[PDB]
C-alpha cells in the first residue's frame, strides 16, 4: 500500500522511499573524484554546461560551507543549497557555542543524523544529494567524510561519486596498492591536482577543459576554489609531467 | 468521491456536504411561521412517539430574546450549539451598546458560526468538519422595520419571508402559503391559518400534545402560548372547517 | 497529504464495535496466561511466560510481576512494551494521591485511572489503545483484598477468581469447580499452580517459565507483605504441592 | 435497455439512435401523481391526501406505489371494510420499505 | 503510483507534481531577461484579451527593494505571493545588515522558500518562473528561479510559450556583441525578440513592456521604460520584422 | 500514455506518438461552420462570434451546440436557423440550466 | 489531530451516530418509571457469570448528585467518562451559584459533551445513552429523561433504553398511563420489577432497583427486597 | 428447528444412561450442545 | 407480444416528465410536420434509446 | 478522482481542478455587470428572489464610502471577503491617514485567496467580486476571479450570460468613456447593459439594483424606486 510512498517499513524490511533517494543523484551526471594529499585534499568534479545562455561562472557545486571546509554536491541542486544552508547555520552555531569551528567529521555525523530524521518522518521527503565533505583538520589531518541521503557516512581514504565513479575506483585502488599508505605522497598541492587530473580522464576516457572541470583545495588552515585561468595551469602542466 | 474532503467541490460548483445539510431540514418535523405586520407566529410541530413521551416540556420554540422568537426544524442537536450563540449574540449588544439589537442583525450573526466547517480553509477558528444540519425560522421584532421574519440556512445565507415553512411538510405547506398570503391576514387570522395548513402535513391528529404555537408581539414580548390556548383555537379550526 | 494515509482507524463498525479493540484481544491471546485468585487472607497472583529458553535469564527477570505500590502489585497479559507505560503512569500515580491525601490510593482509584486512558485514545487523537489485559492485586482498609481485571477498551470488572490472556476459558472452568471462599493463600497457591498445569502453554510447566507473588497479612501486626518469590523458591514450592 | 452498458457500440453508433434519455427516480410530488391514478380507481375516502403518502415514501417507482394499493386493499379486506382510508396505506408503505431495501 | 503528491518518490528521479508544475508555466505569458553590461532589461508579452482592457495599467512587473526587477509567468496569484515574500526578505536583509540585498543574496532566499514546498504535502508546491535581476555592489547580474527551486546564471533567459524563439534570438545576441552590449541598445533587441516571440502567439494581440535596472540609464534603480523611448523600441522592432 | 508503461510505446511500437490537442480561438469557428453547412445557411450566424463564446470546446461539444440550435429552431416554428439560437445552445452544454437560488446565486 | 472521525454523509447523516445507537441496543437494559412520589431505575447486571465478586464491581446506576442518579446503557468504558464530567459540574454549581444541579440541567450538560464531538473533527461520539432522573431542591416533582449520543435529550413519563427497548416499551403503554401514574412508591417499585421479569428474568441476581424519593433520599433496595416483589408478582399472575 | 433438535437431542442423552425419565437436567446438557458454536466473546468486547 | 395504438395518455401517465418532452420531440414532431424539418435542415430524428 | 477532491495537488495539465469548479459558481450564480467612464464608476446587479413570499437578495455590498463590491457566486464566501477589505480600509485609515486604494486592495485580496489555494483542507472562494471605488486614480473597475487574479477594464461582466453584456459595452465603450460628468447616463446605460444577461428573466425595478461612487458622489445603493427613474 503505502510501504513505498512514505518511509514505513515493508515485509521486506528495506526502505523503499530512501532508496528512490539514491536513483536521484546519478541521474545529474556529474562525477567527482577526491584524494588525501600529504598535506591537502584536492576533490575535483564535472561542471558540464551545454548552453550558451547560461553563465557557467554561477554554475557550480563546490560550496564552502566553512572556511576550511568545502562541501562537493553530486545530485539535484535545490536540495544541495538546502543542505548547504543547514551545514553552514550548524558550523557557525558550533563556533559559538564549543568556542571552536565545527570538524569536518561531526558536520558529516550532524548532516548525517537530520537525513535519517527526514526519513523519520513521513510528510517530510529526505534532501536526495550526496554530500563530500573535504577538509584539512589538525586532529585528523587530511580528511574525506562522504554522508549520503539515507542518514550513513563514513570516512575516507579516497572516495569518487557519480555514475561512472567505478572506473575512478580502480585508478584510486592501484595507486594506494603500490604506495601502501591512505594518502598521496606529493607535499606540493598543486601537483595533487595533477594528479587528480590525470585519473579523470584515464577513468572516464574524457578529455577535461578548465570550463568542465571545477578544482576545490582544502590546504592547511584554509580553503579555496582554482578560478578556470588557474585550472588552466593545471592543464598546462600535464603536458610538463 | 466529492465529499471525502473538509470542503471541497462538485462538478456542479457547489459544495457537497452543504448539499446533503439542507436536503436532512426535511427529516426535521413540520416548522410553519408565518408573518404579518400584526405580530409573527411560529407553530410547530412537536411529535408524539408514545403516549408515554412527555411531550409537553419539549418544544422546538426557543426564545433568544424578549423581542426575538425561534422555530427550529432539521437535527436539534446541531441547533443546539446554534441556539446558545444567538442567545450570547443578542445580550452582547444590549451589554455594548444598551440597545435592541435587530431581527436581521442577529440572523446575520449566526450565519456568520453556521460557516466554521472545514480544517484548513480561512484564517478564522474552525470548530467543526462539517456544516450544520439545521434550518431556523428566526422571527421578531425590530422598531425600524417592524415585524420580520427571516430563514436561516445551515449554508449561512438569509432571505427575509412573509411566510416560509420548512421541515417534512414543506412542499404541500408552501403551496397553500404562495396563494393564502397577503397583508390583511391580522394575528389571530394568521393564527388560525398556521393551524389550517399544519392540518394537511399533520400525520397524526391536530391536537395540542403534537403542536405547539408561540407568538412573537412588541407589546407583550416572546409569548409562548400554553396548551390549554393552543387547545381552544384546534377545536375552534374543526368548527370553521365545518362552515364550509 | 495528511489525510490521504489514514484510514479512520479508531472508529464505530455497524455493529457499534471498536476495530482496535477487537483486534487488541487478539494480540492479548498470544500472550501467555496470568491467573489471580483472591483468597481470604491475601491474593495469589501467578504468571507463566510467554518466552523461555536455556539462554534467556529468567532468575532476574519480573517481566509479568510489577509493583506499583507498596500494596498494589500487578501480573500482566499482553504486550510488555505496552504495558511499561501503565506501569509507571501507575506508579506516578499512586505516588500523587500519596502526596496529596497522605494515605494509600485505594485498588479502585488506581484501575479507574488507567482505564480512562484506554478509553481516550480510541475516543480522539486517532491512537491505538494499550493491548493489555492486567490482574490487580491490592489491598485496601476498606473493602479488603480486591481483584480486578482490566481490559484493552478500558474498563474494569471485579472478581473472586479469573484469568487472562492464552487459556482464559480453560483456566475459569477449572476454577469454577475448585473455588471456595474458605479457601486460604495456602490453597490458593496449590490450585493455581495445578490450573496452570493444565492450561500450560507448551508441554511442560517449570518453575524457571513461572513467575509468582503473593499479598499476606500473616505479616505481624496486620501489615501487608508483598513476597514475589524467586525461582528457586517457586521450586521450593512446586515439590511442596507435588506437580514435581 | 435497462443498462446500456449491455449494448453494442455498433448499435449505438447514429442514425439508429438520435436522442438519448434517463429515466428519473419519480420526485415526491410526482409520486403523488402516480399514487393519484391508481388510488381514483380504487373505492377510498374522499378527501384523502395522496400527498401524506408520498411524503412518507422515499422515493420507490412507480410500479411500487401500485403493489401499495393493491396492499392496503388487503388490509381493508381484513377489517371487512371495501372502503378504504389514509390509515390502509400508512400500513403498506411500512410493509414495502422495510422488506425490499435489505434485499431486492 | 508515486504521482499522488511530492514525497511520493520514483526510482525513475522524477517528482511529478513538480514536473506538472512546470506546465502552467509553459503555458505563461513570454518573458526574457537580457544580461547586459550596465544592468538587465526586462520585458514581458502581456497580451490583449479584449478592447475592454485598460492599456498599461495591468503590470506583471513588481519592484523588490528599489533595484530589483522582478517579472514572472505561469500562475499570476502564486506569483505574486512568492514575489509579496521576496519583498519581506529585502526589508529584513535591509533591517538586520543595512544595506539592498544583493541579487546572488536575494536568489538563495527564494530558492530557500520554494525548496520547502516540495519537501512536504500539506502544502502545495509552487508554479511559476521568475526572472529577476538587477545592479548592486558585485555588478549586475541575471537569474532566474525554476519551481523547482533550482537557479543559475544566465546571459539570456525566457520563458512562456514564445520561449523557443526568445532563446534562438538571444543566442545570435550573445553572438553579435561576445563582449557584451549596452544597455540602451538592449531596449530595441528586447522589443524585437517579444515581437518574434508573438509569432507563437499571433492568434491573440499583445502590448510591449520593458523595464530596465541599468547603471548607465536609471542609475542602477528598477524603472519602467515608458515614452518616446518605449514608442522607438516598438518602430526599431516593427521594421525589423518588416 | 502517461498511465500505460513505456516499453509499449519505443520506436517500432509504435513510431510516431501524435498529439491531438484541444481546438484553438479559430479552429473552433471552422468546426461550427461544417456542423452548421449541413443546415440551413444565413448571414444572421457567425461562427467566428460563436466559437469566442465557446471556451475549451472539442468537435463532441460543437456538434452538441448546433443541434440543439435548431431544436429551440423547431419548437419555435421557425424555418431558418438564427444566430440567437446558437447562443441559447451553449449555455445548455455547459454546467446551468441553473436559474436557482439557495447559496450559489 | 483534527482529522474527521465525523463527517456528513449524502444521506444527510453522520454514520457513526447510528453506528452509536445500534451499540446502546447491544448495552443491558435499563427501565424508567416515576411514580407520583418517587423516581425508580431498576437495569439489569450482567452477574449471571460466576466466581466474581459484586461489592467491588461497577454497579449501573451511579448518582451525581445527593439527589439526581444516572444510568446508562451501552459501553462501559465511554460510560464513566460522562459520569466524571457530569460530577465535577455538579459541585460547580454549588461553588458559584450556590444549591446542586437540578436534573434538566445535567440532562443538558452530557448531551452537550455528545454534541461537541459529533460536530468537530479527529473525535468520534460516545455509544452511551443515559436516563437521568431525580429531584431537584424543594421540589417533590419526579423527573425522568433521557440522553442519546445524537446530542438530543427528552423528558418523559416512562422509558427505556438497552436492548429489547421495544418489548418493555409495548409493555408499558398497557401498565402506565400518562394520565395516572403508580400511586403509591411500592406499586411503582413492583411495576420496574414486574417489567424486568420479562426479558432480564433469573431470579434477583440481575435485577437492580434504586429508588430515589424527594430530596436527596436514595435507597437502594438490596436482592432480599427485591426476593419479595417478584414472588408476588410471580404468585399473582 | 434448533427446539426440534434439542428435544431429540434429549432424548439420546436419556436413552445413553438407561434411565426411562428425562429431566430438566437433562435438558440443559442438549442445551450445551446446540448453543456450543455460536460461543461470542465480543459482546462482552464490545460491551466491556 | 405486439399491439395497435393502446389508448393511454399523459393524463394516465403519472406525472409530465422531460423525458417524455424529448419522445414529443422524437415521435410526434416529424409525424405531424415533417415540413418544419425539411426547410430548417436538421435531419428529423426517429432514433430513441430509452434507459433507466 | 485525485486531483478534484484535493486542493493540495497538481493535476498532469498544470492546474487545478477545484478551481474551475469555483467558477462553475459563477456560471449558475446571478450576474452583475459593471461599467465606468473615468468620473463615475456602476455596479448594475440582477437581484433574484427564492419565492414570492421571498424577498430580493441585495447582490451588491457597501463596503465603504467609496467602495463596494458585488457578488456573482458562493453568498458565504463574500462574507469572508467583505469583513477582510473593510478591516484593511480602516487599517489605511489609522495608518497613512488614507483611503485605501482600490488598486491594492485587490493584490491584498488576491494573496488571501492563494495560501487558503495552497493549504490542504483549503478552499478556493466561488465568490466572484466586482469591485468599483473611486480613488486618487481616478474611477477604477476590478474583476475578481475564483483564482484571485484582479484585471482593470473600463466594463465587464461576471455571472450567466456575460458575454451579450461584453459585447454591448464594447460597442458603445468610446461612447460612455467620454461621457463624464453626467452619472446618469452611465447608469443608463448599465441597464441597457444588463438586460443583453436576460434569457425572459425580465426587469423590474425590483430587480433592478444600482449602485455608484462618483468624485463628488460617495458609495450609494439605489433601490426600490430610485431604479425607476431609469426603468
Amino acid at each position: 500500500g503505502y510501504d513505498r510512498h512514505i518511509t514505513i517499513f515493508s515485509p521486506e524490511g528495506r526502505l523503499y522511499q530512501v532508496e528512490y533517494a539514491f536513483k536521484a543523484t546519478n541521474q545529474t551526471n556529474i562525477n567527482s573524484l577526491a584524494v588525501r594529499g600529504k598535506d591537502c585534499t584536492v576533490v575535483i568534479s564535472q561542471k558540464k554546461v551545454p548552453d550558451k545562455l547560461l553563465d557557467p561562472t554561477t554554475v557550480s557545486y563546490i560550496f564552502c560551507i566553512s572556511r576550511t571546509i568545502g562541501m562537493v554536491v553530486n545530485g539535484p541542486i535545490p536540495d544541495a543549497r538546502n543542505a548547504a544552508l543547514r551545514a553552514k547555520a550548524e558550523a557557525a552555531e558550533f563556533r559559538y557555542k564549543y568556542g571552536y569551528d565545527m570538524p569536518c567529521d561531526v558536520l558529516a555525523k550532524r548532516m548525517a543524523n537530520l537525513s535519517q530524521i527526514y526519513t523519520q518522518r513521513a510528510y517530510m521527503r529526505p534532501l536526495g544529494v550526496i554530500l563530500t565533505f573535504v577538509s584539512v583538520d589538525e586532529e585528523l589531518g587530511p580528511s574525506i567524510y562522504k554522508t549520503d541521503p539515507a542518514g550513513y557516512y563514513v570516512g575516507y581514504k579516497a572516495t569518487a561519486t557519480g555514475p561512472k565513479q567505478q572506473e575512478i575506483t580502480t585508478n584510486l585502488e592501484n595507486h594506494f596498492k603500490k604506495s601502501k599508505i591512505d594518502h598521496i605522497n606529493e607535499e606540493s598541492w598543486e601537483k595533487v591536482v595533477e594528479f587528480a587530473i590525470t585519473h579523470m580522464i584515464d577513468a572516464l576516457g574524457t578529455e577535461f577543459s578548465k570550463n568542465d572541470l571545477e578544482v576545490g583545495v582544502a590546504t592547511k588552515d584554509k580553503f579555496f576554489t582554482l578560478s578556470a585561468e588557474n585550472i588552466e595551469e593545471r592543464l598546462v602542466a600535464i603536458a610538463e609531467q | 468521491e466529492y465529499d471525502r474532503g473538509v470542503s471541497t467541490f462538485s462538478p456542479e460548483g457547489r459544495l457537497f456536504q452543504v448539499e446533503y445539510s439542507l436536503e436532512a431540514i426535511k427529516l426535521g418535523s413540520t416548522a410553519i411561521g408565518i408573518a404579518t405586520k400584526e405580530g409573527v407566529v411560529l407553530g410547530v410541530e412537536k411529535r408524539a412517539t408514545s403516549p408515554l413521551l412527555e411531550s409537553d416540556s419539549i418544544e422546538k420554540i426557543v426564545e433568544i430574546d424578549r423581542h426575538i422568537g425561534c422555530a427550529m426544524s432539521g437535527l436539534t442537536a446541531d441547533a443546539r450549539s446554534m441556539i446558545e450563540h444567538a442567545r450570547t449574540a443578542a445580550v452582547t449588544h444590549n451589554l455594548y451598546y444598551d440597545e435592541d439589537i435587530n431581527v436581521e442583525s442577529l440572523t446575520q450573526s449566526v450565519c456568520d458560526l453556521a460557516l466554521r466547517f472545514g480544517e484548513g480553509a480561512s484564517g478564522e477558528e474552525r470548530l467543526m468538519s462539517r456544516p450544520f444540519g439545521v434550518a431556523l425560522l428566526i422571527a421578531g421584532h425590530d422598531a425600524d422595520d417592524g415585524y420580520q421574519l427571516f430563514h436561516a440556512e445551515p449554508s449561512g445565507t438569509f432571505y427575509r419571508y412573509n411566510a416560509k415553512a420548512i421541515g417534512s411538510g414543506s412542499e404541500g405547506a408552501q403551496a397553500e402559503l404562495l396563494n393564502e398570503w397577503h397583508s390583511s391576514l391580522t394575528l389571530k387570522e394568521a393564527e388560525l391559518l398556521v393551524l389550517k395548513i399544519l392540518k394537511q402535513v399533520m400525520e397524526e391528529k391536530l391536537d395540542e400534545n403534537n403542536a405547539q404555537l408561540s407568538c412573537i408581539t412588541k407589546q407583550d414580548g416572546f409569548k409562548i402560548y400554553d396548551n390549554e390556548k393552543t387547545a381552544e383555537l384546534i377545536k375552534e379550526l374543526k368548527e370553521k372547517e365545518a362552515a364550509e | 497529504g495528511s489525510r490521504r494515509y489514514d484510514s479512520r482507524t479508531t472508529i464505530f463498525s455497524p455493529e457499534g464495535r471498536l476495530y482496535q479493540v477487537e483486534y487488541a484481544l487478539e494480540s492479548i491471546s498470544h500472550a501467555g496466561t496470568a491467573i489471580g485468585i483472591m483468597a481470604s487472607d491475601g491474593i495469589v497472583l501467578a504468571a507463566e511466560r510467554k518466552v523461555t529458553s536455556t539462554l534467556l535469564e529468567q532468575d532476574t527477570s519480573t517481566e509479568k510481576l510489577y509493583k506499583l505500590n507498596d500494596k498494589i502489585a500487578v501480573a500482566v497479559a499482553g504486550l510488555t512494551a505496552d504495558a511499561e507505560i501503565l506501569i509507571n503512569t501507575a506508579r506516578i500515580h499512586a505516588q500523587n494521591y500519596l502526596k496529596t491525601y497522605n494515605e494509600d490510593i485505594p485498588v479502585e482509584i488506581l484501575v479507574r485511572r488507567l482505564s480512562d486512558i484506554k478509553q481516550g485514545y480510541t475516543q480522539h487523537g486517532g491512537l491505538r489503545p494499550f493491548g493489555v489485559s492486567f490482574i490487580y492485586a491490592g489491598y485496601d482498609d476498606r473493602y479488603g483484598y480486591q481483584l480486578y481485571t482490566s481490559n484493552p477498551s478500558g474498563n474494569y470488572t471485579g472478581w473472586k477468581a479469573i484469568s487472562v490472556g492464552a487459556n482464559t476459558s480453560a483456566a475459569q472452568t477449572l476454577l469454577q469447580m475448585d473455588y471456595k471462599d474458605d479457601m486460604k493463600v495456602d490453597d490458593a497457591i496449590e490450585l493455581a499452580l495445578k490450573t496452570l498445569s493444565k492450561t500450560t502453554d507448551s508441554s511442560a510447566l517449570t518453575y524457571d517459565r513461572l513467575e509468582f507473588a503473593t499479598i499476606r497479612k500473616g505479616a505481624n501486626d496486620g501489615e501487608v507483605y508483598q513476597k514475589i518469590f524467586k525461582p528457586q523458591e517457586i521450586k521450593d514450592i512446586l515439590v511442596k504441592t507435588g506437580i514435581t | 435497455t435497462n443498462r446500456p452498458n449491455t449494448l453494442d457500440p455498433a448499435l449505438l453508433r447514429p442514425g439508429r439512435i438520435d436522442r438519448k434519455v434517463e429515466f428519473s427516480l419519480p420526485d415526491l410530488e410526482g409520486r403523488a401523481n402516480i399514487f393519484r391514478i391508481h388510488s381514483k380507481s380504487m373505492s377510498v375516502e374522499r378527501g384523502i391526501r395522496w400527498e401524506l403518502i408520498s411524503r412518507l415514501c422515499p422515493n420507490s417507482t412507480g410500479a411500487e406505489l401500485r403493489s401499495v394499493c393493491t396492499e392496503a386493499g388487503m388490509f381493508a379486506i381484513r377489517a371487512r371494510r371495501k372502503v378504504a382510508t389514509e390509515k390502509d396505506f400508512l400500513k403498506a408503505v411500512d410493509k414495502v420499505i422495510s422488506g425490499y431495501k435489505k434485499f431486492s | 503510483g508515486y504521482d499522488l503528491s511530492n514525497s511520493v518518490f520514483s526510482p525513475d528521479g522524477r517528482n511529478f507534481q513538480v514536473e506538472y508544475a512546470v506546465k502552467a508555466v509553459e503555458n505563461g505569458t513570454t518573458s526574457i531577461g537580457i544580461k547586459c553590461n550596465d544592468g538587465v532589461v526586462f520585458a514581458v508579452e502581456k497580451l490583449i484579451t479584449s478592447k475592454l482592457l485598460v492599456p498599461q495599467k495591468n503590470v506583471k512587473i513588481q519592484v523588490v527593494d528599489r533595484h530589483i526587477g522582478c517579472v514572472y509567468s505561469g500562475l499570476i496569484p502564486d506569483g505574486r505571493h512568492l514575489v509579496n515574500r521576496g519583498r519581506e526578505e529585502a526589508a529584513s536583509f535591509k533591517k538586520l545588515y543595512k544595506t539592498p540585498i544583493p541579487i546572488p543574496a536575494f536568489a538563495d532566499r527564494l530558492g530557500q522558500y520554494v525548496q520547502a514546498h516540495t519537501l512536504y504535502n500539506s502544502v502545495r508546491p509552487f508554479g511559476v518562473s521568475t526572472i529577476f535581476g538587477g545592479v548592486d555592489k558585485n555588478g549586475a547580474h541575471l537569474y532566474m528561479l525554476e519551481p523547482s527551486g533550482s537557479y543559475w546564471g544566465y546571459k539570456g533567459a525566457a520563458t512562456g510559450k514564445g520561449r523557443q524563439s526568445a532563446k534562438a534570438e538571444l543566442e545570435k545576441l550573445v553572438d553579435h556583441h561576445p563582449e557584451g552590449l549596452s544597455a540602451r541598445e538592449a531596449v530595441k533587441q528586447a522589443a524585437k525578440i517579444i515581437y518574434l516571440a508573438h509569432e507563437d502567439n499571433k492568434e491573440k494581440d499583445f502590448e510591449l513592456e520593458i523595464s530596465w535596472c541599468s547603471l548607465s540609464e536609471t542609475n542602477g534603480l528598477h524603472k519602467f521604460v515608458k515614452g518616446d523611448l518605449l514608442q522607438e523600441a516598438i518602430d526599431f522592432a516593427q521594421k525589423e520584422i518588416n | 500514455v502517461d498511465v500505460l508503461d513505456p516499453a509499449l510505446l519505443r520506436s517500432g511500437r509504435l513510431d510516431r506518438k501524435i498529439e491531438f490537442p484541444l481546438p484553438s480561438e479559430d479552429s473552433r469557428a471552422q468546426i461550427l461552420q461544417i456542423h452548421s453547412r449541413k443546415m440551413t445557411t444565413d448571414d444572421d450566424i457567425n461562427w467566428q462570434e460563436l466559437a469566442r463564446s465557446t471556451d475549451e470546446f472539442n468537435g463532441a461539444q460543437l456538434k452538441a451546440v448546433t443541434v440543439e440550435a435548431g431544436m429551440i429552431a423547431l419548437r419555435n416554428g421557425q424555418s431558418s436557423v438564427k444566430h440567437e439560437d446558437f447562443v441559447e445552445g451553449i449555455s445548455e452544454v455547459q454546467a446551468r440550466k441553473s436559474k436557482s437560488v439557495s447559496f450559489y446565486a | 489531530y483534527d482529522r474527521a472521525l465525523s463527517i456528513f454523509s449524502p444521506d444527510g447523516h453522520i454514520f457513526q451516530v447510528e453506528y452509536a445507537l445500534e451499540a446502546v441496543k447491544r448495552g443491558t437494559c435499563a427501565v424508567g418509571v416515576k411514580g407520583k412520589n418517587c423516581v425508580v431505575l431498576g437495569c439489569e447486571r450482567r452477574s449471571t457469570l460466576k466466581l466474581q465478586d459484586t461489592r467491588i464491581t461497577p454497579s449501573k446506576v451511579s448518582k451525581i448528585d445527593s439527589h439526581v442518579v444516572l444510568s446508562f446503557s451501552g459501553l462501559n468504558a465511554d460510560s464513566r467518562i460522562l459520569i466524571e464530567k457530569a460530577r465535577v459540574e455538579a459541585q460547580s454549581h454549588r461553588l458559584t451559584l450556590e444549591d446542586p444541579v437540578t436534573v434538566e440541567y445535567l440532562t443538558r450538560y452530557v448531551a452537550g459533551v455528545q454534541q461537541r464531538y459529533t460536530q468537530s473533527g479527529g473525535v468520534r461520539p460516545f455509544g452511551v445513552s443515559t436516563l437521568i432522573a431525580g429531584f431537584d431542591p424543594r421540589d417533590d416533582e419526579p423527573k425522568l429523561y433521557q440522553t442519546e449520543p445524537s446530542g438530543i435529550y427528552s423528558s418523559w413519563s416512562a422509558q427505556t433504553i438497552g436492548r429489547n427497548s421495544k418489548t418493555v416499551r409495548e409493555f408499558l403503554e398497557k401498565n402506565y398511563d400518562r394520565k395516572e401514574p403508580p400511586a403509591t412508591v411500592e406499586e411503582c417499585v413492583k411495576l420496574t420489577v414486574r417489567s424486568l421479569l420479562e426479558v432480564v428474568q433469573t431470579g434477583a441476581k440481575n435485577i437492580e432497583i434504586t429508588v430515589v424519593k424527594p430530596d436527596s433520599d436514595i435507597v437502594a433496595l438490596s436482592s432480599e427486597e427485591i426476593n419479595q416483589y417478584v414472588t408476588q408478582i410471580e404468585q399473582e399472575k | 428447528a434448533d427446539i426440534q433438535a434439542m428435544c431429540t437431542e434429549a432424548g439420546l442423552l436419556a436413552l445413553r444412561e438407561r434411565r426411562m425419565q428425562v429431566t430438566a437436567e437433562d435438558f440443559k446438557q442438549a442445551k450445551e450442545r446446540v448453543m456450543k458454536n455460536k460461543v461470542e466473546e465480543n459482546l462482552e468486547g464490545l460491551y466491556l | 407480444t405486439v399491439e395497435e395504438k393502446p389508448d393511454v395518455t399523459y393524463s394516465d401517465v403519472g406525472g409530465c416528465k422531460d423525458q417524455i418532452e424529448k419522445l414529443r420531440e422524437v415521435v410526434e414532431l416529424p409525424l405531424l410536420s415533417p415540413e418544419r424539418f425539411a426547410t430548417l435542415g436538421i435531419d428529423p430524428p426517429k432514433g430513441i434509446l430509452l434507459y433507466g | 478522482n485525485n486531483y478534484d477532491g484535493d486542493t493540495v495537488t497538481f493535476s498532469p495539465t498544470g492546474r487545478l481542478f477545484q478551481v474551475e469548479y469555483a467558477l462553475e459558481a459563477i456560471k449558475q450564480g446571478s450576474v452583475t455587470v459593471g461599467l465606468r467612464s473615468n468620473t463615475h464608476a456602476v455596479l448594475v446587479a440582477l437581484k433574484r428572489n427564492a419565492d414570492e413570499l421571498s424577498s430580493y437578495q441585495k447582490k451588491i455590498i457597501k463596503c465603504d464610502e467609496h467602495m463596494g463590491l458585488s457578488l456573482a457566486g458562493l453568498a458565504p464566501d463574500a462574507r469572508v471577503l467583505s469583513n477582510y477589505l473593510r478591516q484593511q480600509c480602516n487599517y489605511s485609515s489609522l495608518v497613512f491617514n488614507r483611503k485605501l486604494a482600490v488598486e491594492r486592495a485587490g493584490h491584498l485580496l488576491c494573496d488571501k485567496a492563494q495560501k487558503n489555494t495552497q493549504s490542504y483542507g483549503g478552499r478556493p472562494y466561488g465568490v466572484g467580486l466586482l469591485i468599483i471605488g473611486y480613488d486618487k486614480s481616478g474611477a477604477h473597475l476590478l474583476e475578481f476571479q475564483p483564482s484571485g487574479n484582479v484585471t482593470e477594464l473600463y466594463g465587464t461582466a461576471i455571472g450567466a450570460r456575460s458575454q451579450g453584456a461584453k459585447t454591448y459595452l464594447e460597442r458603445t465603450l468610446d461612447t460612455f468613456i467620454k461621457i463624464d460628468g453626467n452619472p446618469d447616463e452611465l447608469i443608463k446605460a448599465g441597464v441597457e447593459a444588463i438586460s443583453q444577461s436576460l434569457r425572459d428573466e425580465s426587469l423590474t425595478v425590483d430587480n433592478l439594483s444600482i449602485a455608484i461612487v462618483g468624485k463628488d458622489t460617495p458609495f450609494t445603493i439605489y433601490d426600490g424606486e430610485a431604479v425607476a427613474k431609469y426603468i
